[PDB]
């Protein structure tokens, strides 16, 4: 009735976690506020009415 | 047939082929490489490589 209670094991159950999107890993230099890009509008060909 | 000098500067030397170049192509292939849905009974979803089209 007089002993201190004897502890013997802690473990810290721990697992890491994932992304499922890490093949989109694109790095940069972090410069500039805005970024943009562009594309061309189509120009269909024409009837050569050479008159 | 008649010779003269059949090469003059332009449009006397253009009734022949005149530099066939960059003919219209199926380098990217519709109906075979694309328009394709014969994609195998795979296992998982592994990756889809994203490329920034600089060129």
């Amino acid at each position: 009735k007089y002993l201190f209670p004897k502890i013997n094991e802690t473990l810290l159950i721990d697992i890491a976690l994932g992304n499922r999107f890490n093949w989109l890993a694109k790095e940069q230099d972090f410069i500039g506020q805005y970024s943009e890009e562009y594309v061309i509008m189509d120009t269909v060909p024409i009837n050569m009415d050479l008159s | 047939m008649y010779e003269g000098n059949n090469m003059r500067s332009m449009m006397g030397t253009s009734y022949e082929d005149s530099r066939l170049n960059k003919r219209t192509e199926l380098n990217e292939n519709m109906s075979i490489d694309t328009n394709k849905s014969e994609d195998s009974y795979g296992v998982q979803i592994h990756s889809l490589s994203k490329q920034s089209f600089t060129g």
